[PDB]
């Protein structure tokens, strides 16, 4: 028994075309993004509106090269 | 009260050498230049005089390709004077400073910096302190550098 | 898109947007210094600190006035295009304890 709680979504992929009794389904592998962001990001980002985002704190990234 | 400045250099690997001899633009210049047969920690001592100890920073890096980091100072107040000690460690150095060091090599260069707004011109330091060279090949191929 | 946003006049929706493009300005509050500069009054710098000639290298030197500025933090992405960067002695100063946000060449 699956429930929706046990697939987790796609966010590199898109489906195209699912047959009419679900044997065969075809996903398009989506194109990166223009900004340069992962597509994990983008998908965190449109699956969630908080309105306390985050602290003021700052990024541990690397030396700018 | 003037301060006592050192740099505690815990390489993991070949350290190098330590170069302060050319001669540049002699801005409140180093009074001492040192070192320790160490073995662990090749600390360096430099005990110099300044105007205005309140931004206190060494940049440890390549100036001319605009890679150098920032390290903040460990001061010790014993009645006498300050005593201004900054680890440097080998390890945790980021990435582009070694691969960069390692394919090309140029000296890395240790600048501190003293100063204030209060003081007037030319009484603050910034000034170059030694030239560390890059020994061991403990250099990937394939990074994002 | 051009956007500006200064000490004490940062907005937030523009700092999420650039936050988003693996931009990090510096929040309310933050300013930058430099002590070794040939300005007490405001800020100012050199075109010694250009950075991609493609846009504009000055064919004889040149400084520019900033006065209360900021400084921000860049990722290592092919599509950000760094102009101009703070001069190697500045500092970002805050009113309260927070950390430095930039220093030297990274700001």
């Amino acid at each position: 028994m699956i429930t929706p709680l046990d697939v987790p979504p796609l966010d590199y992929f898109d489906e195209v075309f699912t047959s009419e009794n679900w044997m065969v389904r075809i996903y398009q592998l989506k194109k990166d993004d223009a900004q340069g962001r992962t597509l994990r990001d983008v998908g965190e980002l449109t699956r969630s509106s908080t309105k306390t985002r985050r602290s003021i704190k700052r990024p541990e990234l690397g030396l700018r090269v | 009260h003037v301060s006592f400045p050192s740099t505690a250099g815990k390489s993991r690997v070949m350290i190098g050498k330590v170069e302060p001899r050319i001669g540049i633009d002699e801005t409140v210049p180093t009074t001492i230049t040192v070192e320790d047969p160490n073995e662990v920690i090749q600390v360096n001592f430099a005990i110099e005089s300044t105007n205005k100890p309140f931004q206190n920073t060494l940049l440890i890096g390549l100036p001319n390709k605009n890679l150098e980091m920032a390290f903040e100072p460990e001061i010790k107040d014993n009645g006498k004077l300050s005593m201004y000690k900054y680890r440097i460690d080998l390890a945790k150095l980021d990435a582009a400073l070694l691969q960069e060091a390692s394919r090309s090599p140029e000296p890395i260069k240790a600048t501190l910096i003293l100063a204030s707004s209060t003081a007037k011109p030319k009484e603050n330091l910034f000034r170059e302190i030694l030239q560390l060279n890059l020994n061991f090949d403990v250099d990937h191929s394939d990074s994002s550098l | 898109i051009l956007c500006m946003s200064s000490p004490g006049a940062v907005p937030n929706t523009i700092r999420l947007f650039l936050n988003e493009l693996g931009i990090y300005p510096s929040p309310k509050g933050h300013v930058i210094r430099d002590y070794f500069s040939p300005s007490s009054e405001e800020l100012v710098v050199s075109s010694n600190h250009l950075l991609n000639k493609y846009v504009y290298n000055a064919r004889k030197s040149e400084d520019f006035v900033f006065g209360e500025s900021s400084a921000a933090l860049l990722e290592n992405r092919e599509q950000i295009v760094p102009i101009l960067n703070a001069p190697r002695t500045s500092f970002t100063e805050s009113k309260g304890k927070c950390n430095s946000w930039t220093s030297g060449s990274q700001g």
